[PDB]
């Protein structure tokens, strides 16, 4: 019978004050309660504001809900925006049915830049028994998210059988992973394999060597 | 809060077949509150599916449901259900059960993945990853569909645990989980990763042993 | 004895920086118990708070109901939202208050002779509707913006026997006391 329109994304800085808008298409916004839910990445939604402006126990005072019947819009206000507030925020209402807003991805900027830490893993003996080899490169502890990943074989670039995941937010900073698929023959054939990550000018790298045992 | 909502019954289903989700509740008087089901996709967002009253006598459904889903509840076993028939590939989503408090959902479940596809379920192959500070790992290779969970020493090792999101390649997923422990813990006690793939009812244990030749 | 003392305790206004505000009591809440003492009227709460403070009680329970509005589909059969709170008992010996006010319509009962109130022409029997653009539903809402505005003009909206009239006032300090005042008697 009606829809709730929120901005797709909103970017703010640390310590600032952000206003997440929720617009009711048709009907009076005061005729039904508006509720706000926070959903972190890969987690369940939790209630931030219910009954237009009631805040449950445990939710910080920085969150506050309001209703403006002039613009027929509901506003979630976050004072002193912290890094943990980086999540999705969905407004919610009802009438004859139950309606969710589209959600607003809140991005918090201003946190200090961090260089990526790398961890590489050679293929396991169990996988080598199947005549296949997977090289693993773990990238963690870096901000911001934008990173470039490349592989090298004996210093020479290689670009087939490479699988790289997008950077995800895990706690304070970001993490990512990259894989290099080879045959067991290709793994033992070369002397060195290098995972290379480029993050804001930097170029960190770690190497893998099959000639471990004689 | 003591309210607990635990979904089950998800996984993989061929298109047009049936699937019944369960949500076991505890920590509150179940019959005193209505229940609901809300699903989520990275594209469509949160979308209300079904709602049932406290006593289980009135039912409400979302627009995407057209007589296909039947929400029921068992006020004696503190569990409500979502029977889904004639499932399409577009019904692939994470399904949350939720508790109501008059005018809103006050508590949500953990969500269960439902994948509607003709592709077969594939259990993952788990391989141990080995190289002061030691970072061990486990490669969870070639499973379908999502998700998998990884613990270390059955959950006893919780510090420094990083389960990286999977990559999708040729219809199969692959991820790696890592843990960082003092070498004293690795030398004195065994370090084992526990991988679970609920869609295939698979649990795998792989002990991390130092590299050989 | 005022009329509200016999009415159920439905919070009409919560004072900022008060015990009730810090604990999260909101307008529309219904207080039904404090330690224990059953609370059915505002008189019960006033008598309970006095007896509790005189007995030296610093903390006790407060049972509260939070209802209202249209029920969302599927949740109409839910039980009443009853909240169990641990409250700080106000020290009545030092004049401390809980911080909640009843839903008494801001109807002026009298105007002081000579005070800059009959200046712009507010008469006894008037009803305050909106001030500074914001709607208000109780008297204590007006008294908050008077001692926060800091002298600047406060635009008031008034109803009298059907007509809606707009009045604006500006006065401030006082020598005998030392605070911003207007000159209005509630009823």
């Amino acid at each position: 019978q009606f829809v709730l329109t929120q901005p797709n994304s909103v970017s703010t800085n640390l310590g600032s004050t952000v206003k997440l808008s929720c617009k009711r298409s048709t009907g009076n916004i005061g005729s039904n309660y508006v509720n706000w839910y926070q959903q972190h990445e890969g987690r369940s939604p939790t209630t931030m504001i219910y009954r237009d402006d009631k805040r449950p126990d445990g939710v910080p005072d920085r969150f506050s809900g309001s209703i403006d019947r002039s613009s027929n819009s509901a506003l979630l206000t976050i004072n002193n925006v912290q890094t943990e507030d980086e999540a999705d925020y969905f407004c919610h209402s009802y009438s004859s049915g139950i309606v969710f807003g589209g959600g607003t991805k809140l991005t918090v900027l201003g946190q200090p830049k961090s260089t990526p830490t790398l961890t590489v893993f050679p293929p396991s003996t169990e996988e080598l028994q199947g005549n296949k080899a997977t090289l693993v490169c773990l990238i963690s502890d870096f901000y911001p998210s934008d990173v470039e990943v490349a592989w090298k074989a004996n210093g020479a670039p290689i670009s087939q059988g490479v699988d790289t995941a997008n950077p995800t937010k895990q706690g304070n900073k970001y993490i990512a992973s990259s894989f290099l698929r080879l045959t067991a023959e290709q793994w033992r054939s070369r002397n060195s394999f290098t995972c290379q990550v480029t993050h804001e000018g930097n170029t960190v790298e770690k190497s893998l060597s099959p000639a471990e045992c004689v | 809060s003591e309210v607990q909502l635990v979904e089950s019954g998800g996984g993989l289903v061929q298109p047009g077949r049936s699937l019944k989700l369960s949500c076991a509740a505890s920590g509150f008087t179940f019959s005193n509150y209505g229940m609901a089901w809300v699903r989520q996709t990275p594209t469509k967002g949160l979308e209300w599916i079904a709602s049932i009253s406290a006593g289980g006598d009135k039912t409400y459904y979302g627009d995407s449901v057209k007589g296909r889903f039947s929400i029921s509840r068992d006020n004696a076993k503190t569990t409500h259900y979502l029977q889904m028939d004639s499932l399409r590939s577009e019904d692939t989503a994470t399904y949350y059960c939720a508790k109501t408090s008059r005018v809103y959902f006050d508590y949500w479940g953990q969500g269960v993945m439902v994948t509607v596809s003709s592709a077969e379920t594939t259990a993952p192959s788990v391989y141990p990853l080995a190289p002061s500070m030691v970072t061990l790992g486990c490669l969870v290779k070639g499973y379908f569909p999502e998700p998998v969970t990884v613990t270390w020493n059955s959950g006893a090792l919780s510090s420094g645990v990083h389960t990286f999101p999977a990559v999708l390649q040729s219809g199969l997923y692959t991820l790696t989980s890592s843990v960082t422990v003092p070498s004293s813990t690795w030398s004195s006690q065994a370090v084992t990763c526990n991988v679970a793939h609920p869609a295939s009812s698979t649990k795998v244990d792989k002990k991390i042993v130092p590299r050989e030749c | 004895v005022p009329k509200y003392l016999k009415e159920p305790v439905v919070v009409g206004y919560v004072q900022r920086d008060s015990i009730a505000q810090k604990i999260g009591i909101k307008p529309g809440d219904k207080i039904i118990k404090i330690n224990g003492y059953e609370v059915r009227t505002w008189e019960d709460l006033r008598d309970a708070l006095i007896r509790l403070s005189l007995d030296g009680v610093k903390e006790t329970t407060l049972f509260l109901e939070r209802e209202g509005g249209v029920a969302m589909p599927g949740a109409e059969d839910d039980v009443v939202e009853v909240l169990h709170l641990t409250i700080k008992v106000p020290n009545v010996q030092k004049g401390e208050e809980l911080g909640i006010a009843p839903l008494v319509k801001p109807v002026v009962g009298g105007v002081k002779k000579g005070s800059p109130a009959d200046q712009v022409g507010i008469k006894p029997g008037d009803l305050i509707l909106e001030v500074n653009g914001k709607k208000i539903n109780t008297w204590y809402e007006l008294v908050e913006e008077v001692r926060k505005s800091q002298g600047k003009a406060i635009k008031l909206k008034i109803l009298r026997n059907g007509k809606m009239i707009e009045k604006e006032l500006i006065p401030a300090k006082d020598p005998k006391t030392g605070t911003y005042f207007i000159g209005l008697f509630p009823k």
